[PDB]
RNA sequence: AUGUGGACCCGCCCCUUGGGGUGUGUCCAAAGGGCUUUGCCCGCUUCCGGAUGGGCCCGCGUCCCAUCAGCUAGUUGGUGGGGUAAUGGCCCACCAAGGCGACGACGGGUAGCCGGUCUGAGAGGAUGGCCGGCCACAGGGGCACUGAGACACGGGCCCCACUCCUACGGGAGGCAGCAGUUAGGAAUCUUCCGCAAUGGGCGCAAGCCUGACGGAGCGACGCCGCUUGGAGGAAGAAGCCCUUCGGGGUGUAAACUCCUGAACCCGGGACGAAACCCCCGACGAGGGGACUGACGGUACCGGGGUAAUAGCGCCGGCCAACUCCGUGCCAGCAGCCGCGGUAAUACGGAGGGCGCGAGCGUUACCCGGAUUCACUGGGCGUAAAGGGCGUGUAGGCGGCCUGGGGCGUCCCAUGUGAA
């Protein structure tokens, strides 16, 4: 089966903009919906739709890359440098409010779900709960 | 607060008493995990009325023999052998583990 | 050597015996009214158990009982002399128990 | 200890001009002036590019050997700078000019450290009318800093404060050359000393 | 039975009292039941003693027994207002 | 290893094997000395070492350097032990303190005298 | 006898495990002493309440070995009784046939646990010595007595071992209380002062007891403060340095240039001690000088006054610091790599130098570095490491959507986290 659907999609993504794809997509969840908010919001991506895939839900995801830089390698530097999940199946990983950390001195972010919702690290020190650390996105 | 418990019933061949297994998830302390875990507790059923299967609530008594402070305060759902059978086959794969074979 | 309070020993034997008579007293006189009430003697077999009663809490105003080992010894004593007067009995002086 | 042996060789080995003799190593014959090759029978042989440590070291003893200190009292205060609030550099530098045997010696009442510390083991110096004899204690400020009655009509002091007529002391001591009472009106920053040492380095030997 | 009194606390040649509910069973320097003032027999502070004088009227109340010096320091902070 | 696995089974820690069983785990040991032998060094050195067979309080039988010059060593001389492995003799890892006992510390020694146990020449 | 009241059996109601009220019957109290003598003091009996101290029960946490896998007969439960302050197979008769175990039972090994301590950036690792809390023991085993409390260290009985007395029948002992002796050991202190202070027992009090304690003694064992202050040349009966009996350094570094003044001497001399008690007011009233100091004539203050202990390790690289001579795989060094075979900065001396300094080195043990048991934070094609392959039990893990609960998770308040 799949035994996790988050990483499969924090991984495609990954994988999809190392090679500096277009879109990607990724099979649909409310919960998978409601972190891509955040990548746009906070600027990692460009959006995800709704898109339908051989009648089957699916989020093409819109990826950003910086601009074509020069030299040998004239490849753009990524607006991704980093992505990993943190909570697994079989290592379930919780923060409370005073434990949530700061990712690279905050020129990156930690999706993290609370009973408040899915928000970003700042966002959730200002409402003040803590919850289940889904990923670093530095 | 006297120590309140929910469990299954799983053996009801003792005159006036239960024994009940309380499950109890936690995490672990180095690594995290939350694991499972389970106790039996002993318990006093005053009318033989708790019947092998059920849910109940275990509350802590004065000491009635020993080992077995607890009363039976209220049963929760009714039968549920699912749980007896996990715990009966449970049992059951002691029967190999030994010096020979036995069942798994 | 010879602590003088080794004058404390010589107490505990003197006290020792005072207790231990008021125990046999008591014992040899709860059984004597329960075998009196295994037999229908209510008059006789009330006449002493409030005489044993009396020696409990007497017993129990020194150091020998105290306590509610003297209520626990005439709880053990009146509850089992009235059952057996009710195998076929009728509380005649009825002195000690209340019906 | 406190060291106390031929000083002027020490101002050859670290290469950095050095008041131990306090007056002499002005005059031209601090050994510096005009013989500065380290001592020994190899003081004029070729230096090898030191390691790393050599110069960590080497700035240590430096720093160390101004103020004449143990290293027992030294590794102490560094320590105490360390676990204090603020840069851990600087902190140190105002501990060890907050010594009592030191400010004595800025206050121009002796003329070395090491006389400065004399005075302070025989009790001729005062802080706050009260007499102290321990060349470690901690002057704070708001402490004014005096000469025992006793010793107003001593020979050293009658000549030694006078050559204090007309020059200036730090921009944190405040001297009156009349009642001979300096006072200590504030903790030395970095730029107030001109020590030749960069605490940098002594920072980092510790942190080895 | 229970009582008030001082609990050394100082330095050799230095002392430095702890006035002190406690079982009298108890060690002299062990765990006591509440602190409720210090003193220091020297008098090199100014404020060399204090006493929770609201404190002892509860533990006087319930049938603590002082030694003779800790019922001087009582005193003196007027835990007995004698007028 | 797996999260469950480190749950399930886990990790096991590294024990101490001390390379001196000077017995109670003591600093030094006395000991009575037996054979003052005479051993040959190994891979790439050559000299005659000078070594004791020692009976040990600890009631043990091991064998230890005779560090310095001459000695002093009889055959039933009683000396102390301390730690100290010597890279070229396999089988000795203790070492005798000169200037303890019948081990008469090492003569006319003018540098490393704290070891060898000399005492200060009397220059003063 | 008296019954304020309390205990017991039946009840009656409230409560809900044996909590509180209530009726009949039964049962249970007591101690006298002193007086500045008929009214004060300290006692005495029953009952309720407080406070302190403690018993028992439960959840959770608490080292290693699976080359310990099955364990259990009072063993698990029941009724009844015994025992206790009180629950309970704690104990006993009778009945049922149960209980525990891979989430490690049973066995073995090791060990008092903790507040803490050491280390580490942290997670973690190591530890439990002083001080404080709890437990256990008092030559080894067992048992009860007395009592509020003991299974009782300086109490009792019995058995076992050791020592001592013995008229040979029988007796006496127990420093793991302060000191001290002895043995063992690498190694661990004075048969000291004192009841002044604090604390304890008893006493109406005066007081008495207190190797609890407060002090002093010994030992660089530890920490902290402090002194040895510093301006000058160099002839080897076997013993002053550097190109061959030869080239500078030691080195501003002195056996003596002034200054100050450790030790030492002389005199003053304490805090710690105000209560208990006496005295007026009522036997706690701002009066007690009633009196009290072991430490100790010490700390500390003032006068006099001497130039007045330096040692230990290291100098091939790691690692700060180099030359001469002697020695020739010898004597020896050595933490690891290594040096010595005639030209040695590595051995041994010397001169010089570096590090620390009343200490400096060696050994031992713990953490570190070690991301080398890797949770943070490692690996397994060839470096150590994929099970010869499958089937599948327990376990771990689990696609999309909606709704309920709120066990996990999160937040606020709160109690606790003693010193
Ligand atoms: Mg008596
Ligand atoms: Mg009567
Ligand atoms: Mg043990
Ligand atoms: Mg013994
Ligand atoms: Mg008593
Ligand atoms: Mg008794
Ligand atoms: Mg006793
Ligand atoms: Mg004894
Ligand atoms: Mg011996
Ligand atoms: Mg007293
Ligand atoms: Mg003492
Ligand atoms: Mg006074
Ligand atoms: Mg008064
Ligand atoms: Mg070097
Ligand atoms: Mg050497
Ligand atoms: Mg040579
Ligand atoms: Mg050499
Ligand atoms: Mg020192
Ligand atoms: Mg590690
Ligand atoms: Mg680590
Ligand atoms: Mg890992
Ligand atoms: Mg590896
Ligand atoms: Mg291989
Ligand atoms: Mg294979
Ligand atoms: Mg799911
Ligand atoms: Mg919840
Ligand atoms: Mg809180
Ligand atoms: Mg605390």
């Amino acid at each position: 089966m799949l035994t996790d659907p988050i990483a499969d999609m924090l991984t495609r993504i990954r994988n999809a903009t190392r090679v500096y794809k277009e879109s990607t997509d990724v099979p649909a969840s409310r919960f998978k919906e409601e972190i891509l908010r955040i990548l746009a919001r906070e600027g990692f991506i460009k959006g995800y739709e709704r898109v339908d895939v051989d009648g089957k839900p699916y989020l093409r995801v819109y990826l950003k890359y910086g601009p074509r830089r020069q030299g040998p390698d004239p490849r753009p530097e990524q607006v991704i440098h980093h992505i990993r999940r943190i909570s697994k199946p079989g290592r379930r990983v919780y923060v409370g409010v005073k434990e949530i950390p700061r990712v690279r001195r905050g020129l990156g972010i930690a999706i993290l779900s609370t009973s408040k919702g899915v928000l970003t690290d700042r966002e959730a020190r200002k409402l003040g709960v803590g919850g289940e650390l889904i990923c670093e996105v530095w | 607060p006297k120590k309140v418990l929910t469990g299954v019933v799983v053996s009801d061949k003792m005159q006036k008493t239960v024994t009940v297994l309380v499950e109890r998830q936690f995490p672990h302390p180095l690594y995290g995990k939350v694991i499972k875990r389970s106790k039996k507790y002993l318990a006093h059923d005053p009318e033989e009325k708790y019947k092998l299967g059920d849910v109940v609530e275990i509350i802590e008594s004065r000491p009635i023999s020993k080992r077995k402070r607890f009363r039976v305060l209220r049963l929760v759902e009714s039968g549920r052998m699912d749980l007896v059978e996990k715990y009966l086959i449970r049992r059951q794969n002691y029967q190999s583990l030994s010096k020979r074979g036995g069942k798994a | 050597r010879n602590l003088s309070a080794l004058k404390r020993h010589r107490q505990s034997l003197k006290r020792r015996l005072r207790n231990k008579a008021k125990k046999s007293a008591i014992k040899t006189l709860s059984k004597k009214a329960i075998q009196l009430a295994q037999e229908g003697k209510a008059e006789e077999a009330l006449k002493i158990m409030r005489k044993a009663e009396s020696l409990i809490d007497k017993a129990a105003k020194g150091s020998t009982l105290h306590k509610n080992a003297a209520a626990r010894r005439k709880s053990r004593l009146m509850r089992k002399v009235r059952q057996l007067l009710e195998a076929a009995g009728a509380p005649l002086i009825g002195g000690g128990l209340s019906a | 200890g406190r060291y106390i042996g031929p000083v002027c060789r020490l101002c050859r080995r670290e290469g950095v001009k050095l008041y131990l003799k306090g007056e002499r190593c002005y005059s031209p014959k601090c050994a510096m002036e005009r013989r500065p090759y380290p001592p020994g029978q190899h003081g004029q042989k070729r230096a090898r590019r030191p390691s790393d440590y050599a110069v960590r070291l080497r700035e240590k003893q430096k720093l160390r050997r101004i103020y004449g200190i143990s290293e027992r009292q030294f590794r102490n205060l560094f320590e105490e700078a360390s676990k204090k609030k603020g840069v851990t550099g600087s902190v140190f530098l105002g501990l060890l000019e907050s010594r009592l045997d030191n400010v004595v010696y800025r206050l121009g009442f002796a003329v070395s450290r090491r006389q400065a510390r004399q005075l302070v083991r025989h009790g001729h110096i005062t802080v706050n009318g009260r007499r102290v004899d321990l060349p470690s204690y901690r002057v704070r400020p708001g402490d004014e800093i005096a000469v025992a009655e006793k010793s107003r009509n001593l020979e050293l002091i009658r000549q030694n404060l006078e050559a204090m007529k007309g020059r200036k002391v730090g921009p944190w001591l405040s001297l009156d050359v009349e009642g001979m009472k300096g006072k200590f009106l504030r903790l030395p920053d970095r730029e107030d000393l001109a020590l030749p040492v960069n605490e940098q380095l002594v920072i980092e030997f510790y942190s080895r | 039975m229970v009582k008030i009194r001082l609990a050394r606390f100082g330095s050799k040649h230095n002392p430095h009292y702890r006035i002190v509910v406690t079982d009298a069973r108890r060690k002299r320097d062990g765990k006591y039941i509440e602190k409720i003032g210090y003193y220091d027999p020297r008098k090199t502070t100014p404020d060399w003693l204090k006493v929770d004088v609201e404190r002892a009227r509860y533990w006087l109340s319930v049938g603590a027994q002082p030694t003779d010096t800790a019922r001087r320091l009582l005193r003196q902070a007027g835990v007995f207002r004698q007028e | 290893p797996t999260i469950n696995q480190l749950v399930r089974k886990g990790r096991e820690k590294v024990r101490k094997k001390s390379k001196v069983p000077a017995l109670k785990g003591a600093p030094f040991r006395r000991g009575v000395c037996t054979v003052v032998r005479t051993v040959t060094p190994k891979k790439p050195n050559s000299a005659l070492r000078k070594v004791a067979k020692v009976r040990l309080t600890s009631g043990y039988e091991v064998t230890a350097y005779i560090p310095g010059e001459g000695h002093n060593l009889q055959e039933h001389s009683v000396v102390l032990i301390r730690g100290g492995r010597v890279k070229d003799l396999p089988g000795v890892r203790y070492h005798i303190v000169r200037g303890v006992y019948d081990a008469a510390g090492v003569k006319d020694r003018k540098k490393s005298r704290s070891k060898y146990g000399t005492k200060k020449p009397k220059e003063a």
